């Protein structure tokens, strides 16, 4: 709510006919012929694709017979637009980059753009429902920027993907939105051990040519920090150029002097214009190289630099190649925290969801009475409201386990739930610390039925942007004048839940 | 190149001219991957020694391929075994955005 | 002599060789004459040879 002065990306009419070939017309010549002439002019509709539209044509008189023509060419753009660009055959559940680009081509006058990735459902990206994600940006007339974005096909097949940037103080928005193929792999092979448990209760009646490391370290003394990478060929013999395609957590930049040293540095160069573009929007580096080693690590590294804060940061993208050979390259993916650079989401069998929304509920607002907190329990969403004390703790790279310990059923919903209960509620590892959570403390909780992981029995429990999460304290523990305030709405919470059950 | 051939005693070797533009009518900004090979009927060879790592300017390019350099490479320096063979070139441009990329060739 | 028992070996895959033995072997008949020990006769003598 900062400014008030951009075309709501509600109301971004995008580009959305992309036909790699149409207008397969058959036209008749009825008009009154004039010099041996008849004359034709149908007006048609131009695509929502920029490019020029090569049309050819054969006119078959029974007369005079067939007749080529001379091809027609209708040159079709705007100022300012979008082009994405993307692969064709990417894989179902594996992490992978897209590239925008935005030219402009106005003469002579800057631009200022914030342009959002459009949430899906089908992909795990960084835009959830409610929080969206748009980069801002500004453009030199006549130049283009390359931005990068990495997400997770979590379908199949022909999935679409839409991005809708607008302008400043000016006037166009533009809109991509363009489809492609994902697969699946079907391995599911991993190490298992003999009998493992997967089997459900119910049913029955790769970067071959690179060695690539790359880690992200931090800086001794906004914030700037090391980005290393460590590469290597395996072949008979040394390998010819090699090219790396290397993109900025979102809103970082490299150390243009340190830059400048590398690439005097032996074996190596990076053109002037893309090593003294401007620290405005620098985003994207290209860094080729003479040839690569088959023999041992040749690695490099360099400084990053912080121009704008924003709480959560894209991971940056690396994609190495041989000059000739793009489609046997090999893309690895960088954070500081998230090993190997990798958003989160949670995986069974075959599927996954997206786990990058809010930790839970907002908290610490002003506002904590009975009259809000009964509306977030009253509501109809509220599948389950339950009370249990943190009993055990699984806690590991990928998310926290805490286990629950269930001694009442408030309010099951769509939930079969016994008394004395033991059941498995997850979080994060994003989110672990801020919770402030310790064992043998009790809990009163509550979600939705959407958020039950798995299939009964052997199910689990997720903690999304709306799960909201207390802990209780116990009687030797709500005797304190300090505390009173809470425990007294926790007894009036209960009791006027209980009594009156939810109102419908 | 500047001519269709290759003249077998042309001094400059060979000069060759990179035209990359849009397809909807603007010039392209980048740098360019040149490599070239030779055609026996249906037996190539390629030419490793030749790849040249090269700027592209304004939709706009010039590429040398110095007679020095190109006589280096051959295998039996001059005969008539030679005549009868072809040349191929594939191109490799990659744009200022680091993302869209494109294979090229001249052949024959 | 070391470059010259092995020719006919590194012809294809180093097309340099050549050079090396030719300026070598013309620097030592232009400045073969003028030398006064037999052991540099004998040798250069066979290089030429
Ligand atoms: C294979 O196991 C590693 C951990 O050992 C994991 O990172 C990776 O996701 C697994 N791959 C598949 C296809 O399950």
């Amino acid at each position: 709510n900062l400014d008030e002065d951009i075309i709501a990306e509600e109301n971004i009419v995008s580009r959305s006919e992309f036909p790699e070939s149409w207008l397969w017309n058959v036209e008749d010549l009825k008009e009154p012929p004039k010099n041996g002439i008849s004359t034709k002019l149908m007006n048609i509709f131009l695509k929502d694709s920029i490019t020029t539209w090569e049309i050819l044509a054969v006119s078959m008189s029974d007369k005079k017979g067939i007749c080529v023509a001379d091809p027609f060419e209708v040159t079709v753009m705007q100022d300012f637009f979008i082009d994405l660009r993307l692969p064709y055959s990417v894989v179902r559940n594996e992490q992978v980059e897209i590239r925008a680009v935005l030219y402009n081509y106005r003469q002579n006058q800057e631009l200022k753009v914030r342009v959002e990735l459009l949430h899906n459902p089908a992909f795990c990206s960084l835009a959830t429902t409610k929080r969206r994600h748009q980069q801002t940006v500004t453009i030199p007339p006549k130049s283009s920027l390359s931005v990068p974005y990495v997400i997770v096909p979590l379908k199949t097949g022909l999935q679409e993907v839409e991005v809708k940037a607008a302008v400043y103080h000016h006037f166009i928005s533009d809109g991509v939105r363009k489809s492609l193929k994902v697969v699946p792999e079907g391995i599911r092979m991993n190490k298992t051990v003999a009998v493992r448990t997967l089997d459900p209760e119910r049913l029955g009646r790769t970067c071959n040519k690179f060695d690539l490391k790359v880690t992200i370290k931090p800086a001794p003394e906004k914030n700037t920090m090391i980005l290393e990478i460590c590469t290597r060929y395996r072949g008979d013999q040394d390998a010819t150029m090699s090219i790396l395609d290397i993109s900025m957590m979102t809103g970082f930049a490299p150390d243009t002097d340190d830059l400048k040293q590398l690439a005097n540095g032996v074996d190596r160069y990076i053109s002037k214009y893309e090593l003294d573009k401007a620290f405005s929007d620098r985003n994207t580096l290209i860094i080729y190289l003479d040839k690569v080693s088959h023999s041992e690590d040749d690695c490099l590294a360099f400084k990053v630099h912080q121009y704008f804060n924003v709480e959560l940061i894209q991971p940056g993208a690396v994609k190495v190649y041989a000059y000739y050979n793009l489609e046997e390259s090999c893309t690895r993916f960088y954070h500081p925290e998230k090993e190997d650079g990798k958003l989160n989401k949670l995986c069974r069998d075959e599927l996954c969801r997206c786990a990058e929304e809010n930790c839970f509920i907002q908290k610490s607002d002003d506002k904590v009475t009975l009259e809000e907190r009964l509306d977030k329990a009253c509501e109809p969403g509220v599948d389950y409201v339950y009370k249990t004390r943190l009993v055990k703790v699984q806690l590991s790279n990928d998310f926290d386990e805490y286990i629950m310990a269930i001694e009442q059923t408030i309010k099951s919903g769509s939930d079969e739930v016994q008394v004395g209960q033991q059941r498995t509620f997850i979080s994060p590892i994003k989110c672990r610390e801020a919770l402030k959570l310790e064992e043998k403390k009790h809990y009163l909780m509550w979600g939705l039925s959407s958020d039950f992981w798995g299939e009964k029995p052997n199910l689990s429990y997720i903690i999304g942007k709306d799960t909201w999460v207390e802990h209780w304290p116990e009687e030797d523990e709500c005797q304190d004048e300090e505390n009173q305030k809470q425990c007294q709405d926790l007894g009036a919470f209960t009791e006027s839940m209980v009594v009156f059950g939810c109102p419908n | 190149p500047t001519e269709k051939f290759y003249y077998i005693y042309n001094e400059k070797g060979l000069e060759v001219t990179i035209t990359a533009r849009f397809l909807y009518g603007k010039k392209v900004e980048g740098t360019a991957f040149v490599i070239f090979g030779i055609q026996d009927g249906e037996q190539r060879i390629s030419l490793p020694e030749s790849l040249k790592r090269i700027p592209i300017e304004d939709g706009s390019g010039e590429v040398v391929l110095s007679r020095k350099v190109l006589l280096d490479g051959v295998q039996n320096p001059r005969a008539e075994d030679l005549v009868g063979k072809s040349l191929y070139v594939s191109a490799t441009v990659i744009l200022h955005s680091g993302s869209d990329m494109v294979q090229a060739e001249r052949s024959g | 002599i070391s470059l010259q028992e092995a020719k006919d070996i590194c012809e294809e895959q180093v097309n340099s060789l050549p050079g090396s033995i030719t300026k070598a072997g013309d620097f030592l008949e232009a400045n073969y004459m003028n030398l006064q020990r037999s052991y540099t006769v004998a040798i250069a003598g066979y290089a030429l040879a």
